[PDB]
RNA sequence: CCAGAGGGCGCCCGUGAUUUUUUACUGUGACUAAAAAAGUGUGACCAAAGCAGUCAUUCGACUUGAAUUAGAAAGCAUGGGAU
RNA sequence: CAUCCAAAAUCGAGUAACAAUUGGAGGACAAGUCUGGUGCCAGCACCCGCGGUAAUUCCAGCUCCAAAAGCGUAUAUUAAUGC
RNA sequence: CCGGCGUCUUUUGACGAACAACUGCCCUAUCAGCCAGCGAUGGCCGUGUAGUGGACUGCCAUGGCGUUGACGGGAGCGGGGGAUUAGGGUUCGAUUCCGGAGAGGGAGCCUGAGAAAUAGCUACCACUUCUACGGAGGGCAGCAGGCGCGCAAAUUGCCCAAUGU
């Protein structure tokens, strides 16, 4: 089975990416899903997504604008700190400059650039370029 | 039973150094704790200067020309803890130790009608034999006949000149307060509320003045007056306020420009 | 602590249960200690059920709790 | 010497402690003394605290109170009946804590008599006060059954506290 | 037993000391300034190293952080002090912009000769000393005191000096 | 692979346990078998006292012939081999002399053209041999 | 030296809950020997170091300085409520 | 250690004999198109490899190189190791 | 007429002593079962101790621990800390400070507020020194120093001036 919900639906838009096509579908949708998607389009690498109804579990679609180069999931949900943001930020992603880290906080869901502002680390989510 | 002591094991709140000597000394048994004191001998010599070496402050103190409590010493080593009045007659000074702000003992200097003035703090209360009710203070000393409004952890105004006890302060509601070890030592404020934890220890908020407010222990309270207009005994030379790092940086950089 | 066993008379068995990190793989593991109880004859909770213990004076040789209530 | 320790003993994994360590003079047995019925003697030991307690040998006295009327008077201890811990024990009349026995019972009588001017107060004593049956049938032909509540092998003196009807009607059954 | 006084290394010799790289920018140095021996060459890079590591530790954090604002201003200051860097410099990437001759410059021994009290470094090494140099009042016979951007302008000669 | 859940720990500490010992780079270390096997009880030098001098040859593809000394030590009483390791220097070793004995580089194979020795004689009566060698000091039979 | 009115906090105890409620994690705060390390000040001639000293100018001044941070789990208090 | 060679009065370098050494120069690795001696011998070589009379590696001299009042050698341990 | 010392008993702060527990700790399964006659786990009553307690006697009950590694074996005084590492880590800790233990190997004891003390005592064992041989002693892992040992480590010096007791 699937043991992250993430790990499902991050593969596919990675992958679509690599290949330059301007739509994916996602199979399961959660809660979660959407909040990190919604992040990535207000930074603009996101045309628009829909969510559809079947009344069992929904079928996410998206567009891409082919701005991402890539959408990664931290599986084991490590836990991230007010001075190690610093650590992750450096070390899985390609720069300091254009680098997101996206966050769980008991706040909400947000970029690391956020997190640090608010004064509250947490558990780790997910990353994008 | 330790009759030794090593100059690192022992506070430099006494100021000692890591080098010279290897030994430090241990004080007879007082009034007062081993880590909370400080001992005859590093007074007179390395503060005050009176002395230069060891032997000297055994000429000083043995023969006699120094007291504390108001009364004569013939002890080398004793403890000086906290609120206590040393008096040398010679020079005609009156030292009142206190915390000073940075963790420092203050040695503050009184007017001679306060130095009859103490205050100390109340630990338990008991009645003892013949239904006679005795409060056993953190000093040790025993105040037979205390009011029947006294509680733990109470300040009693304590005569010097003759051994009595006036009128007390409570540590009831906001009042003017500072606060002994746990490394806010020295520090003034208000008593913003008492926080209850049974079985354990209990928390209390303190807010001193220009706001910031901060946590210690109920333990660590030691009551000064009703009100800061109202004190009874005088302050250090920072008034219990405290500043950050750059501030002090700043400071010490102006001054040595002069 | 749970209940691990019922048996003996007025002693129970409890069970804690809690968590330990390491570092270096940055994962916890599971350590549980089993300890020994003086249930007072007031209560006598069945296997599974939660208890809580206080600190007392020794008792037998392995026993130092005591039983303040029953969940 | 003799220990109390738990360090020449199993633990509950059922492996065995090992040592590094002499034993200490702060933990410390001493041998137990006797108490029995005879000449009263008396031998102290010095203690750790830096003073004496005192090891009861042979005592046939006792200072024995009756339940109820907060009261108390010395009788002689004569026989031990009983003990929870052995039946040897109660052979040799040893006397430890929690050993019905039997006393005089003189005393009691004497002052339960006593309990112009004195006349009128015996009456009003009288007045609002019971006793139970299996006590004063005992009390009458003089002795009694009673229980030794202080410890005598570390005070050297025997004090105990007479049984009343709850009690006294358990122990009864025993014999 | 019972000694409470410090040891502490100033000097590391690099790793792979037979890269003929490394060798023309010794050389280059030593001459030039009249150095002993490489041993001073590293010590000043060793001293830089440290000073380039808090600063790098500094610049990573964000603004507003107590580690930055006192600490930042520290290492700015001892900068300004000897002449390393100028007044106008605050960044905390100026003071990773040093570099090892900028020490070396400031040396007593090189301060010396470029105030025109010698005719080469060599002959200021020599004139140190030999006890007749001072840095202001105060006698120093060390060619490795590194010199005040106050204090050398008042260099002058000892008073024990017959040059002086 | 590897596990990365939460609890996952004591898999992976077990793993590491049990994989070590298929390395020769920790046994080297904590076994005491490899301290016992190694002459000088895992010392950095021992004594022995001169048996014989041993004539040893060499290998193929140079041929020569190599100087040695067939040693006993004091300290355990096992017998060893060693070389000279000095030009014309078999003179300044001589029966029954005290004599201490030293590895050489790589101490888990046997250097070139020597089988089985790994031993060089440093100092013959505690005077440096080299010094003998390239004269300074001159040996002492006092 | 206010009858009545609802009261309003503080204190202690008694009673009542259809099922009270916790924990990891995080922010902040308490509570925690020195030496050692990071670090602030300071021309021990510099330097490893040390906690000293420095100034007028005399029959002392600086309210002289001797800052401050980190220091595994585990235990403590109180916010937050996503996972 | 420091301060001084008179304050009236007190020493002293020119081969500045008051004279720096320990390991290297085929490759790895900074430095020999050298000269004599030896000739698969003697020996060198951590490893790759040198020596069978034509040796850039041996045994000597000169020359140059690295570190320097320190420099080689042995063993253990850490980095090198994402072995 | 007053002052300064000194002491009995009672009282409780301090300086410490003695117990207990929450959490943490190297390798090994070609060490998987361990524990109860003679206490293993618990209950009941006593005994003992300065005191709590299977610490111990008597009686009664049949429990306690284990692959989340018990039990056994090997290596090792513990910690603060040292070395090395960009980070994560890797490795060391005999040794100045703190805590514990020991004084040739063992056991027993007195005195004292505190000791199971060892430049205190008693005994045995392994050593070892004197004796007109009837007896009497010795314990450096305190400072120097000597012998032995091993690759390996200082003067039978001066002083209580300083720092402490």
């Amino acid at each position: 089975t699937m043991m992250s919900v993430l790990a499902n639906a991050l593969r596919c838009i990675a992958s679509a990416e690599r290949r330059g096509k301007r739509q994916v579908l996602i199979r399961p949708s959660s809660k979660v899903v959407v909040k990190f998607l919604q992040v990535m389009q207000k930074h603009g690498y996101i045309g628009e997504f829909e969510i559809i109804d079947d009344h069992r579990a929904g079928k996410i679609v998206v567009n891409l604008n082919g701005r991402l180069n890539k959408c990664g999931a931290i599986c084991p949900r490590f836990d991230c700190t007010t001075p190690d943001f610093e650590k992750w930020v450096k070390n899985i992603l390609p720069s300091r400059q254009f680098g997101f880290v996206v966050l769980t906080t008991s706040l909400g869901i947000m970029d690391h650039e956020e997190a640090r502002a608010r004064n509250t680390g947490g558990k780790v989510l997910g990353f994008f370029y | 039973t330790k009759k030794h002591l090593k100059r690192l094991y022992a506070p430099k709140d006494w100021m000692l150094s890591k080098l010279t000597g290897v030994f430090a000394p241990r004080p007879r048994a007082g009034p007062h704790k081993l880590r909370e004191c400080m001992t005859l001998m590093i007074i007179i010599r390395n503060r005050l200067k009176y002395a230069l070496n060891a032997a000297e402050a055994q000429m000083i103190l043995r023969q006699g020309l120094v007291c504390v409590d108001g009364k004569p010493r013939k002890d080398t080593k004793y403890p000086v803890g906290f609120m206590d009045v040393v008096e040398i007659p010679r020079t005609g000074d009156r030292f009142r130790i206190l915390y000073d702000v940075k963790g420092r003992f203050a040695l503050v200097k009184v007017g001679e009608a306060e130095g009859n003035i103490k205050l100390l703090k109340v630990e338990n209360v008991y009645t003892s034999t013949g239904r006679i009710p005795v409060a056993m203070t953190h000093d040790g000393h025993r105040i037979r006949y205390p009011d029947p409004r006294t509680h733990r952890g109470d300040t009693l105004v304590y005569n010097l000149k003759e051994k009595k006890v006036v009128d007390l302060i409570k540590s009831s509601n906001g009042k003017v307060v500072m606060v002994t070890g746990g490394a806010n030592r020295g520090r003034i404020g208000e008593i913003m509320s008492i926080e209850r934890h049974p079985g354990a220890f209990d928390i209390a908020r303190l807010k001193d003045a220009a706001g910031h407010e901060f946590a210690t222990r109920a333990s660590n309270i030691f009551v000064i007056g009703k009100d800061m207009q109202s004190v009874p005994v005088t302050l250090p030379k920072q008034q219990g306020l405290r500043i950050n790092v750059i501030q002090e940086r700043e400071e010490k950089l102006i001054a040595a420009e002069a | 602590g749970v209940v691990h066993s019922t048996k003996m008379k007025r002693s129970i068995v409890i069970r804690r249960d809690y968590l330990h990190f390491i570092r270096k793989y940055q994962r916890y593991q599971k350590r549980h200690r089993s300890l020994t109880v003086h249930c007072s004859p007031c209560f006598d909770p069945k296997p599974g059920d939660e208890v809580i213990v206080g600190q007392c004076r020794p008792l037998s040789k392995t026993i130092r709790y005591n039983v303040l209530e029953v969940v | 010497g003799i220990v109390r320790s738990r360090l020449h003993k199993r633990k509950i994994t059922g492996g065995k402690t090992k040592i590094h360590r002499k034993r200490m003079k702060a933990e410390l047995g001493r041998l137990p003394a006797h108490t029995k019925l005879g000449a009263r003697r008396v031998s102290p030991v010095r203690a750790r605290g830096g003073n004496f307690k005192l090891r009861g040998l042979r005592l046939d006295t006792g200072n024995f109170a009756w339940s109820t009327e907060a009261i108390a008077q010395r009788a002689r201890i004569l026989d031990v009946v009983y003990n929870a811990t052995s039946n040897e024990l109660v052979r040799t009349k040893t006397l430890v804590k929690n050993c019905i026995v039997v006393v005089d019972a003189a005393p009691f009588k004497l002052w339960y008599a006593k309990h112009d001017e004195l006349k009128r107060k015996w009456m009003l004593r009288r007045e609002n006060h019971k006793i139970e049956k299996a006590v004063a049938d005992q009390l009458k032909e003089g002795r009694l059954l009673a229980r030794i509540t202080s410890r005598p092998g570390q005070t050297a003196r025997a004090d105990g506290a007479l049984l009343e009807g709850a009690e006294l009607q358990f122990y009864l059954k025993k014999l | 037993m019972r000694n409470y006084n410090n040891f502490n290394r100033v000097w590391k010799a690099p790793r792979r000391p037979f890269e003929k790289e490394r060798l023309d920018r010794e050389m280059k140095l030593c001459g030039q300034y009249g150095l002993r021996c490489k041993r001073e060459i590293w010590r000043v890079n060793m001293t830089l190293s440290k000073m380039r590591r808090t600063a790098r530790l500094l610049l990573t954090l964000p603004e507003n952080h107590p580690r930055r604002q006192l600490e930042g201003s520290a290492i700015m200051r001892r900068c300004h002090d000897y002449g390393f860097l100028e007044e106008e410099k605050d960044k905390l990437d100026y003071v990773l912009s040093l570099t090892v001759p900028d020490i070396l410059e400031r040396r007593l021994q090189t301060v010396v000769f470029k105030h025109g009290l010698a005719k080469s470094v060599h002959h200021a090494r020599v004139l140190i000393l030999q006890r007749h140099i001072a840095v202001a009042k105060q006698i120093v016979t060390i060619p490795s005191f590194i010199v005040r951007v106050s204090s050398e302008h008042h260099i002058a000669f000892a008073d024990a000096s017959p040059f002086g | 692979t590897k596990a990365n859940g939460q609890h996952a720990a004591r898999k992976l500490v077990r793993l590491r346990r049990k994989n070590r010992w298929a390395d020769k780079g920790w046994k080297k270390s904590h076994t005491f078998v490899a301290q016992k096997a190694n002459p000088f009880g895992g010392s950095s030098h021992a004594k022995g006292i001169v048996l014989e001098k041993i004539g040893v040859g060499a290998k193929q593809p140079n041929s020569a012939i190599r100087k040695c000394v067939r040693v006993q030590l004091i300290k355990n009483d096992k017998k060893i081999i060693a070389f000279v390791p000095n030009d014309g220097c078999l003179h300044f070793i001589e029966e029954n002399d005290e004599v201490l004995v030293s590895g050489f580089g790589r101490s888990g194979h046997a250097v070139g053209d020597i089988p089985g020795v790994r031993f060089k004689i440093v100092k013959v009566s505690n005077v440096g041999l080299y010094a003998l060698y390239r004269q300074k000091k001159e040996k002492p039979r006092n």
